[PDB]
């Protein structure tokens, strides 16, 4: 994203990627269910399992 | 030759004229040593290397071929998690100033 | 080593671990990368503080 | 003070060129035994050993024991400088040159002022060998040549009855085997399976100036390093030793 | 300032730097050479370099200071002011000033 800033290109629309779905799987999981989880990362396992049981 | 003892070389180059306003000549004797060794001079009498450039700011102790008691004696002692660094398979920040080198540049600077 | 003084490339470089949702979503309105440069981290960020050399 | 003198000045000097192809800078030991020399080449791919006994000159009278450094290319030039029926006398006196005349017809003498070779001593002792055979050079040097001509390097597998060497490369591939019933064998003896691969430029350089019908023995090992000999006047002998590959 | 791993590893870098100078600078007096002592010295921050390379002598400091009020452009521009002025010593012409003030400002904002 640093290229675009240095040669000031306008953004271009995004193609769909598994970076994208994540958190839209997580926010939709929040937003459902109420759990907070993060990618990229460790979470705690109180979530984790609840997230399992729910899905 | 008498001086440095190297007497078996068969060839020597120099240049047809220095290009300084001194014209000060280098001594002989490390031509005979660079030509016995075969490396060569540059314009300001040092030897170089030329290679392209890329960046890298995380490594793998695997990628580069160095063991982690090696890494930890040059001061590496955590990956960039937080964890300790006992695996080679875990991911190292680099310093600002530790560059990788080729290995045709490894074979020359020997 | 100061990145204060090395270059002005470099500090448009990110930082972060992963882009945003917002990023994602102003990038179907064609914005320009000046709109959202404070919501991406990048090295110009940091200048001044001491985790220059820190983490990235 | 010592004085050396030697019969056929021919074979001294293609004996030297031989010995000078590897090496550059050279240091001979003079003893009552007999001169002697052991030097190895820039890479220490290859160790040359060079014996000549007190037998073999016709003329010998050494009182004492001192190296002498001489310029493997003067040497050469001069020695070859010879002919077939020559009479070479190697001089040296108090002063710090060495005198080399060749009597023939008429007396010719050449000067070489002697220089400071830093002496490095190394030597290898006999090793495990598993596998030895004798052949001709006229055989190996053609082996040889026609490998270099497909690879650039050279295999040695040998077996019971068998000597069999080959050479790989990217689209083209030559083998060469006999057996003891062939005259290019005279003689073999096995240990085990053997297999081994060395470069084919120093091979080249070694196996130069072979000639007809001379008897070489070869001795060599699992990935361990190769060893040829041959005698001059069946008491004098040079050996090479070369590292394998891998 | 820096924490307790990068300062350790300047620390470090520094002391290998200085174990190879001081063989460079033993070899070197000995006279086999056209000078007497090493010829690349050693800079650490922007004001070392320009002092090193175009001078005048003493402007580091200066730099260093007018870096730390205003910034670097209105650091160049006062330091132009204080060469035009004579505060590191007299030249000569007209023509002396203005090649050194350009200079040091082209190095400068450089």
């Amino acid at each position: 994203f640093g290229d675009f800033v240095e040669n000031n290109q306008t953004l271009l629309p995004a193609n769909y990627c598994e970076e994208w779905w994540i958190l839209e799987f997580v926010k939709a999981l929040k937003e459902i269910y109420e759990v907070h989880l993060e990618p990229f990362t460790e979470n705690e396992e109180e979530s984790i399992e609840e997230a399992s049981d729910y899905l | 030759m008498e001086n440095v003892k190297v007497y078996g070389v068969d060839k020597l180059k120099g240049v047809m004229g220095m290009t300084s306003g001194w014209k000060m000549p280098e001594p002989l004797e490390k031509g005979l040593l660079r030509a016995k060794n075969d490396v060569y001079v540059f314009k300001d009498g040092t030897i170089r290397f030329d290679a392209t450039d890329a960046p890298i700011t995380h490594f793998r102790p695997r990628e580069i071929g160095v063991s982690v008691e090696k890494l930890r004696e040059l001061g590496y002692t955590h990956d960039f998690e937080g964890k300790p660094l006992v695996s080679e398979d875990q991911i190292v920040e680099l310093k600002p100033q530790d560059i990788i080198l080729s290995k045709e540049a490894g074979r020359y600077l020997l | 080593l100061d990145p204060r003084e090395v270059d002005s490339e470099v500090h448009n470089m990110d930082i972060v671990r992963y882009y945003p949702l917002e990023f994602y979503e102003a990038t179907y309105e064609l914005k320009s990368p000046k709109e959202l440069v404070g919501v991406i981290e990048r090295v110009e960020d940091r200048l001044g503080k001491p985790e220059m050399y820190y983490g990235l | 003070p010592f004085e050396i003198v030697f019969e056929g000045a021919k074979e001294f000097a293609q004996l030297i060129e031989t010995a000078s192809r590897l090496i550059d800078e050279a240091a001979f030991k003079v003893t009552e035994e007999g001169i002697s020399m052991r030097a190895m080449d820039p890479s220490r791919v290859v160790l040359i050993d060079l014996n000549l006994p007190a037998s073999i000159f016709s003329k010998y009278e050494v009182d004492g024991e001192e190296t002498i450094g001489v310029n493997m290319d003067h040497l050469k030039k001069v020695l070859k400088r010879g002919k077939a029926k020559e009479t070479l006398i190697l001089r040296k006196g108090e002063e710090n040159f060495l005198e080399i005349s060749l009597q023939g017809t008429a007396t010719r003498t050449f000067k070489l002022p002697l220089i400071d070779v830093e002496e490095i001593e190394v030597d290898l002792p006999e090793l495990p060998f598993t596998a030895k055979v004798v052949i001709l050079g006229d055989v190996i040097k053609e082996a040889v040549k026609d490998a270099s001509l497909v690879s650039d390097s050279m295999k040695f597998i040998a077996k019971e009855n068998e000597f069999t060497m080959r050479a790989e490369g990217e689209t083209q591939e030559v083998e060469v085997k006999l057996t003891l019933e062939d005259e290019g064998l005279l003689d073999i003896e096995v240990q085990e399976e053997t297999k081994s691969a060395y470069g084919i430029s120093y091979l080249s350089d070694m196996v130069k100036g072979l000639g007809k019908a001379d008897e070489v023995t070869i001795k060599f090992g699992n990935e361990m390093p190769m060893q040829m000999e041959y005698y001059i006047r069946d008491e004098g002998r040079l050996i090479f030793l070369l590292a394998p590959r891998v | 300032e820096l924490p307790k791993e990068m300062e350790e590893y300047f620390e470090m870098l520094q002391r290998e730097i200085d174990k190879a100078y001081e063989i460079a600078k033993k070899a070197r007096a000995q006279g086999k050479d056209p000078s007497l002592d090493v010829e690349i010295p050693q800079a650490t921050d922007m004001a070392g370099r320009v002092e090193s390379l175009v001078g005048p002598p003493g402007v580091a400091k200066r730099i260093r200071e007018l870096v730390k009020e205003y910034g670097k452009e209105i650091a160049a521009l006062k330091i132009v002011d204080e060469i035009i002025e004579g505060k590191f010593g007299d030249l000569g012409s007209r023509e002396k000033y203005a090649e050194q003030a350009v200079r040091t400002a082209l190095a400068i904002l450089t």
